[PDB]
């Protein structure tokens, strides 16, 4: 019972599911309160439900786990986090957290959790002793990420030229420059590619604004 | 013989222990509810009604 699991299933499947639990017509519902509905109703039988996400600390002390595949909206499929558990392993916006998760009772609107299972896709005995970003002491770019494809492909010519003009290595802060309708999206596309193919270790993230 | 004085310190008393009573209600609710190591005892004590 994971959530995310339950986000990549189809419509069709959850509507079926939730027909054959024996809940409400779901055909006129959305597909996050027909997931709210069905693990209402796993719960209902004693079973655990378990979810994920990234967490965002609010000011008041509380946060909640906001989802990837919302762009981290808020969503009522939220995880409450007590601000006690937080300051009970020091937890800070952005720590992954992985938990078994309840849902809300009468008077509350979000999932609450009980215990953490994981942090930061690792072992909370080393998430709890940890040095700060703050205070890591910085260096220049030292491995290099070449950016060059190699199968001869007629879409590397533009990796070639980068890396020609200027190589990129981990760590590097760097400006695209350019006017606009000048190729910037197939520039951008074509260093993504090249970034999955060459280096799938590292964690890619774009981020696309406005 | 059968009047008794109450100042100040009586007087007193018995609203703290009426205060204390209100508080220990809500505490034992929480209590018989909770989970151990899991909060503090400074997190289930609410000084408002003293």
């Amino acid at each position: 019972m994971n959530l995310t699991e339950l986000k990549n299933t189809p419509v069709s499947e959850l509507i079926t599911l939730g027909e054959n639990m024996g809940l409400e017509n779901l055909a006129r519902m959305r597909k996050q309160d027909i997931i709210f509905a069905i693990l209402k109703q796993h719960a209902k039988s004693g079973e655990d439900i378990f979810g994920d996400g990234v967490l965002e600390i609010l000011q008041d002390g509380f946060g909640f786990l906001r989802s990837a595949d919302s762009s981290y909206l808020a969503g009522p499929d939220d995880i409450y986090v007590s601000p006690s558990q937080i300051r009970r392993f020091n937890l800070r916006t952005g720590d992954t957290i992985s938990g078994k998760i309840r849902p809300p009772k009468e008077g509350e609107r979000y999932f609450a959790l009980l215990k953490v299972n994981e942090v930061n896709f690792d072992k909370p005995e080393n998430a709890r002793n940890k040095i700060l970003f703050e205070n890591l002491t910085p260096l220049h770019a030292n491995s290099r990420l070449r950016m060059e494809r190699g199968n001869g492909s007629t879409e590397d010519l533009t990796a070639r030229v980068l890396d020609l003009a200027s190589p990129i290595g981990r760590g590097q802060r760097g400006l695209i420059v350019a006017p606009p309708k000048a190729g910037k999206t197939m520039l951008l596309q074509n260093i993504a590619q090249s970034i999955a193919y060459n280096h799938p270790d590292c964690v890619l993230m774009v981020l696309l604004i406005d | 013989g059968n009047r008794r004085i109450r100042s100040v310190g009586e007087m007193a008393e018995n609203q703290f222990r009426v205060g204390l009573v209100r508080v220990e209600r809500a505490v034992k609710e929480r209590l018989s509810l909770g989970d151990l190591d899991t909060l503090m005892p400074q997190d289930m004590i609410n000084a408002k009604p003293i």
